[PDB]
């Protein structure tokens, strides 16, 4: 029930944080 | 550009718009997105512990503790701000959004950090908190940014989050409010930004259940049209008024 919502929040967190690393490394190449 | 108004588990229209955005800005684009969304498995990122005030911390230790929590949540480069802050809501609701930030543990941007900074200093009555907002010019367009001014035991400082390390926290070492603002100004100089407009609020109440909103615009200065001596004149006048605790919201 609240099973799929908590698994989905957890994968979205992992995806957001994957994406945040690549975006952070990108914004430094542009800045440099 | 985009803000998440759909809660947590982010809805699909907001989810796709995040990815669609990032595929444009990134050179690798559709490949870099494919690699994340389709990965069979991904490491669960560690969840930083919400900082707790200990009897062995000084006020500087606490503000560094709070600031380090914010640095660990990480600045949000995804293009989609994850918590909605309605600037003009009563503190009570902003306070709840702050709790939600510590539960969901995602990246944050400048305004979210200020709300969260208020939340984590609400239990220390000797720390006064007031917002500081800048409007800036860089190579064509205007930029807005906000930090949390801190006043404590005769010294000024700040908490916040920014893309740049020099536009966030400032140690509690500035003897006047003018000195702190001028340090932000010179920090902005290093990135070719011209400071157009500086906005300073009132002290924020310490009661987490307050019905009144945040005053963001008590003092407003078009510093690009002003010489140094007149900016300092007005900030010191206003900072004296803050500490004498006499002011009524604008």
């Amino acid at each position: 029930q609240k099973s799929a919502q908590q698994e989905l929040k957890q994968r979205q967190r992992a995806e957001i944080y994957a994406l945040n690393r690549v975006m952070t490394e990108l914004e430094q190449q542009q800045f440099d | 550009f985009h803000v998440n108004k759909s809660g947590f588990p982010i809805d699909s229209h907001t989810w796709e718009r995040m990815w669609m955005h990032v595929a444009k800005v990134h050179p690798k684009g559709g490949e870099m997105v494919g690699a994340i969304r389709n990965a069979a498995f991904l490491a669960k990122p560690s969840i930083p512990q919400v900082p707790n005030y200990r009897l062995s911390m000084t006020i500087p230790d606490w503000l560094q503790a709070i600031q380090n929590y914010m640095k660990t949540l990480q600045y949000n480069h995804t293009g989609t701000q994850f918590f909605e802050i309605r600037k003009m809501r009563p503190l009570s609701g902003l306070m709840e959004t702050a709790k939600e930030m510590t539960r969901e543990s995602l990246p944050i941007k400048c305004l979210e950090a200020v709300i969260l900074g208020i939340y984590l200093t609400n239990g220390q009555p000797s720390i006064e908190r007031f917002p500081i907002s800048f409007k800036t010019y860089f190579s064509g367009n205007y930029f807005h940014h906000v930090v949390l001014g801190i006043y404590c035991n005769g010294r000024y400082g700040s908490l916040g989050m920014s893309r740049r390390a020099e536009l966030m926290d400032k140690p509690l070492t500035f003897r006047t409010l003018s000195d702190l603002i001028f340090d932000f100004e010179d920090s902005y100089k290093k990135y070719l930004h011209t400071v157009k407009k500086v906005k300073i609020g009132l002290y924020v109440p310490h009661e987490p259940h307050s019905f009144q909103p945040i005053e963001w615009k008590q003092l407003v200065l078009n510093v690009s049209k002003m010489l140094r001596a007149d900016i300092r004149k007005e900030l010191e006048k206003y900072a004296r008024d803050m500490r004498m605790k006499i002011l009524k919201p604008a």
